[PDB]
């Protein structure tokens, strides 16, 4: 199955601290409005990261 | 995985939606960070007595906004439109 | 700290870093916070106090001695003196006069030769002419006057070889 | 001209200006850029072909950026002075061979004639303008009505010396009678405000 | 001064004005390195005493 | 100090590169006195500080929108304060500085007396009409200086006379439609605005230009000293001063050519002054 990732899987690509700020970056990230399998167990492939939740 | 760099991020939040990844924006603070030196081409899940989500990262620029109080809620995928 | 590197004055401060990040950093890129590793406690970092050296003097024609202005700093910690939006002025006298700018400071301050006096410049005599609705002036004399001005046209013409 | 002390600072700028960028020029030529020594003559008689191409590349490409900075600057200065040099033809043709109406374009003061003089890399100008003195002020009224109908001065203005009313142009007191011949009628004296009568 | 302006203007007459000389900082008085608390020593007892 | 500062190793590395450190400095420093003349020859041309009169019969004329109001601090004159509101510092202790050898020099004139120069302007124009540009400040009605201005363009004294009723109506409507379309339309000032962001932006490349690399291991002074030896470290170090002094050099090219054109647009609005101002 897939689902669609709308707004997530931003997190803080570093230890800094900006206020206010706009900042840009370079780094693995998963787009937005991407496909997102659906699972109730095999063996995934491990690109070179991956992102994960769960209800 | 970093040059030898293990990383995991997270959050948590509670919902209302049942059937898959609710709207909204959602910024993971970091968990302590693993220099294990050893490489990783799969992975699977343990499970105990379903409902999980998979997605794979992809190198990308992007535009973030901090807040006063240094927060990140917004965001701007670089390549999607 | 642990192993950002630099020199500044410190100061603990207002700013509310989240638990994970260790230092801050400024719009330009300049890093603008740390974290103390031992006590966790948010500290504030400013550049040490710099400014430029300027010489205000009435020229050795006229008399060896001047006065020194240390631009921006505060005099309380410069290592007469009289402090200006400008910076800070020493070897010059404040005076409450005021007159055409001789040499300009800044921030409507100017200095000029007496022993050296610093004052607010003067935009001009003040005047108010007396205006009425029913009253007109006419001059009943007049002056031929002759005024000169000099205006470049040209300049040496240079041709260097690069080779 | 004689007595007053940088008098000619403008010319003396330039001039000054051109100088120091000159001398600066020259010496760069001494600074080395991190090279073995900063003559050619040296390094080659000092060094082997292939060793000294790098000496002379690190000179050579010092100087290069010196010399393209000096004439960058130069040419921001020539624009400045072909500005200037527009400016001052403006001048001469519409205040020398001609009387300018624009205020103050030419000193201060209604203008008249002006008159040019050489100076090494400018040119000097003599301004003559027309300044008024001694100023004595009447009271005024904007028109004077008589048999009903309403005057107005056809050049000049209305002044009264405190008893007697006058015509007289702006410019120069010259008061006069006032007549028919030196102003015209226009409807009677309710529209207009502060009219008198005479 | 005086004669600090003399050597950046390079002339033995300095004519009316203001001039620029080189700019001062306040010194560092002392060093001060941050480290975190030390931690998790080795366990280099067992080694040296078993 | 922006090249590389506390660095004593690359302070001596710098020395030997010529004289650059001077050029830019002093075109830096002709470019601030061009500023400073630019402004006195703007505004400064009235010779005596003249003031309206307390009393305000300007045959119904309503100036009180751009004369100074006396119950304001800063004495500016209402449209002015709209001015400065709009656009976006050593404002309150003097902090005009940053880490990295970057300062801000205050102007000759202040802000007050900028509206102390205009006031005078104005105060010369309503009272003294176009007189005070050429000798002695002439008083003269306002309405009659309407009347003479009228007779320039080409009509008639009498047309104004009898419309001055009307005539004073639309300048006081016209005045408060300007008050209300500054308040009212965003890009009004873009062309204030547009200077100070380019001066912003231009400041902001020249600092975060230090982070950049130039092709060395590092982009920190201190680091390259501290993590290589003497000589790898200089042939490194050599690479970061070459690529600073370049940046500095873009940027200050980039200020003269700038300051150039700010030249000429301050010709511009000082023979407008002289003319439109002091003239008709
Ligand atoms: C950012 O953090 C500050 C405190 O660090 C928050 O400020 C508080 O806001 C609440 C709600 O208005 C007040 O009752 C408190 O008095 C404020 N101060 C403190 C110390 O709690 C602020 O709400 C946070 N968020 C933003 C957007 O500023
Ligand atoms: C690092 O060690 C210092 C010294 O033991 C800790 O400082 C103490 O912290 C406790 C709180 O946990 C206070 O009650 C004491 O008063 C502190 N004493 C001193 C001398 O500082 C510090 O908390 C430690 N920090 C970390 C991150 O380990
Ligand atoms: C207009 O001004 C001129 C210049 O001041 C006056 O001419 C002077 O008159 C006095 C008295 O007769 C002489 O002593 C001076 O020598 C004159 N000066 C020159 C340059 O010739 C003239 O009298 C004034 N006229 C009026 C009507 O006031
Ligand atoms: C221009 O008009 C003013 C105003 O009337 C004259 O100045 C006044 O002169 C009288 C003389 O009796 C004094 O009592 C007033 O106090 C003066 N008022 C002011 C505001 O100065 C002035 O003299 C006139 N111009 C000339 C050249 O005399
Ligand atoms: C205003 O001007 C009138 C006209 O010149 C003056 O009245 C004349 O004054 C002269 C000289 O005193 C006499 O010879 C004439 O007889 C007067 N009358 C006329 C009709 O010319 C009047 O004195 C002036 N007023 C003031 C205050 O100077
Ligand atoms: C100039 O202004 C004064 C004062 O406002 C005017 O004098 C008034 O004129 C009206 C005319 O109807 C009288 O009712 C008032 O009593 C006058 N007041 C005073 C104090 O005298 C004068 O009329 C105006 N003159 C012009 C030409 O506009
Ligand atoms: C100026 O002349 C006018 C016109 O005569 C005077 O205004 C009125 O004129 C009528 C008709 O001539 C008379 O019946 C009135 O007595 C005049 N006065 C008034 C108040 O109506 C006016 O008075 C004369 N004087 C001035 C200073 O305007
Ligand atoms: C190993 O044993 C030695 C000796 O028993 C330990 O060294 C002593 O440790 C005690 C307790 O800390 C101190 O009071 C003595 O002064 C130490 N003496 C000497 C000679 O070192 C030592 O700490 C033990 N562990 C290791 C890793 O050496
Ligand atoms: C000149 O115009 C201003 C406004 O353009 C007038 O000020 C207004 O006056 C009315 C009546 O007193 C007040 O209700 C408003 O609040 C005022 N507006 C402001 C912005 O202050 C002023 O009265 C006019 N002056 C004259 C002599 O007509
Ligand atoms: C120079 O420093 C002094 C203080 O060191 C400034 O004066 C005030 O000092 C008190 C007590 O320290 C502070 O609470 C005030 O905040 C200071 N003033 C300001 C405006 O912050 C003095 O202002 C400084 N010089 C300048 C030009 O601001
Ligand atoms: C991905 O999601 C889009 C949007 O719902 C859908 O059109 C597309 O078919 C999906 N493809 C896959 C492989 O999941
Ligand atoms: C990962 O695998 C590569 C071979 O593809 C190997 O050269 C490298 O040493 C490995 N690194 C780690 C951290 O396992
Ligand atoms: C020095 O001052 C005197 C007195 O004012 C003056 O005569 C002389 O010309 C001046 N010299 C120079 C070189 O300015
Ligand atoms: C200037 O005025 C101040 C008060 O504002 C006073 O303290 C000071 O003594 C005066 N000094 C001079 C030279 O007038």
């Amino acid at each position: 199955a897939y689902t669609n990732s709308f707004t997530r899987g931003v997190y803080y690509p570093d230890k800094v601290f900006r206020s206010s700020v706009l900042h840009s970056t370079q780094d693995l990230f998963l787009p937005f409005f991407s496909n997102v399998t659906w699972f109730h167990n095999p063996v995934l492939p491990f690109n070179d990261g991956v992102y994960f939740a769960s209800t | 995985n970093i040059d030898g760099y293990f990383k995991i991020y997270s959050k948590h939040t509670p919902i209302n939606l049942v059937r898959d990844l609710p709207q909204g924006f959602s910024a993971l603070e970091p968990l302590v960070d693993l220099p294990i030196g050893i490489n990783i081409t799969r992975f699977q899940t343990l499970l105990a007595l379903a409902a999980y989500y998979v997605g794979y990262l992809q190198p990308r620029t992007f535009l973030l906004k901090y807040n006063e109080n240094g927060t990140i809620t917004d965001a701007v995928d670089c390549a999607l439109d | 700290f642990n192993g950002l590197t630099g020199t500044g004055v410190l100061t603990e401060s207002n700013k509310k870093f989240l638990p994970f990040q260790q230092f801050g950093r400024d719009i330009d890129d300049t890093t603008d916070a740390v974290r103390d590793p031992q006590t966790l406690e948010i500290l504030d970092i400013t550049p040490c106090s710099f400014g430029g050296v300027s010489v205000i003097t009435p020229g050795t024609n006229t008399s060896n001695q001047v006065a020194v202005l240390y631009q921006g700093v505060n005099c309380t910690e410069v290592p007469n003196v009289f402090q200006t939006r400008a910076g800070c002025l020493i070897g010059a006298e404040h005076v409450n006069n005021s007159y055409e700018c001789d040499i300009p400071i800044g921030a409507g301050i100017c200095a000029s030769y007496q022993s050296i006096i610093a004052y607010t410049m003067s935009l001009g005599a003040e005047n108010s002419v007396a205006y009425s609705n029913n009253s007109i002036a006419i001059p009943i004399n007049f002056t031929i006057s002759v005024t000169t001005e000099i205006l470049p046209v040209s300049m040496t013409k240079t041709s260097v070889d690069c080779t | 001209l004689s007595s007053t002390a940088s008098a000619l600072g403008k010319l003396q700028d330039v001039v000054n200006q051109n100088a120091q960028a000159l001398n600066t020029l020259v010496k760069q030529l001494s600074s080395n850029f991190g090279a073995i020594s900063s003559v050619l003559n040296d390094i080659l008689a000092r060094l082997d072909p292939p060793e000294a191409e790098v000496q002379i590349d690190r000179l050579i490409t010092g100087r290069l950026q010196s010399l393209q900075t000096y004439v960058t600057q130069q040419l921001i200065r020539a624009a400045e002075i072909r500005a200037s040099a527009n400016l001052a033809a403006t001048k001469m043709s519409e205040c020398v061979l001609g009387q300018s109406k624009r205020v103050d374009f030419c000193g201060k003061g209604y203008h008249l004639m002006s008159f040019p003089q050489s100076a090494p890399h400018g040119v000097v100008f003599l301004h003559v303008t027309y300044v008024p003195a001694q100023e004595k002020n009447f009271t005024t009224a904007p028109a004077i009505c008589h048999d009903g109908k309403a005057h107005f001065p056809r050049e000049g203005v209305f002044v009264s010396n405190g008893t007697h009313w006058f015509v007289t142009q702006r410019n120069f007191y010259e008061p006069q009678i006032i007549t028919t011949h030196n102003t015209f009628v226009s409807g009677n004296c309710d529209v207009v405000i502060g009219i008198v009568n005479n | 001064p005086l004669s600090e302006t003399k050597c950046t203007l390079k002339s033995f007459t300095v004519e009316k004005g203001i001039y620029q000389t080189s700019n001062f900082r306040v010194q560092p008085t002392e060093s001060i390195v941050r480290f975190p608390n030390i931690t998790n020593l080795c366990p280099f007892g067992e080694v040296f005493n078993a | 100090m922006y090249i590389c500062g506390d660095s004593t190793e690359c302070s001596n590395l710098l020395l030997q590169y010529g004289s650059f450190c001077t050029q830019l400095n002093r075109a830096l420093t002709g470019i601030a006195v061009e500023q400073d003349k630019n402004t006195q020859e703007v505004f400064a041309q009235v010779k005596q500080i003249y003031k309206t009169p307390p009393i305000k019969d300007f045959g119904g004329f309503n100036f009180s929108q751009i004369l100074p109001d006396p119950s304001k601090p800063s004495k500016r004159s209402f449209i002015e304060d709209l001015l400065f509101n709009k656009v976006t510092a050593a404002r309150d202790l003097i902090c005009a500085q940053k880490f990295n050898g970057l300062t801000v020099l205050p102007p000759l004139l202040t802000d007050e007396m900028i509206a102390q120069y205009t006031s005078a302007l104005l105060a010369g124009t309503i009272t003294s009409g176009w007189t005070f540009g050429a000798g002695a400040a002439l008083q003269i009605p306002f309405a009659m200086q309407m009347a003479y201005r009228f007779n320039g363009i080409g009509v008639t004294q009498n047309v104004l006379y009898e419309n001055q009723k009307l005539i004073a109506n639309q300048f006081n409507s016209a005045i408060g439609k300007i008050q209300d379309s500054l308040s009212s339309t965003a890009s009004a000032l873009g062309k204030l605005q547009d200077v100070v962001n380019q001066n912003a932006q231009a400041l902001n490349t020249l600092v975060k230009q230090l982070s950049s690399n130039f092709g060395a291991i590092s982009s920190v002074l201190n680091d390259i000293l501290a993590r290589l030896d003497p000589p790898e470290a200089e042939v490194q170090i050599d690479r970061l001063i070459t690529g600073r002094l370049q940046s500095l050099q873009t940027y200050v090219t980039q200020q003269l050519i700038r300051a150039a054109e700010i030249r000429a647009s301050a010709n511009l609005a000082a023979t407008k002054m002289s003319e439109c101002v002091l003239g008709q």
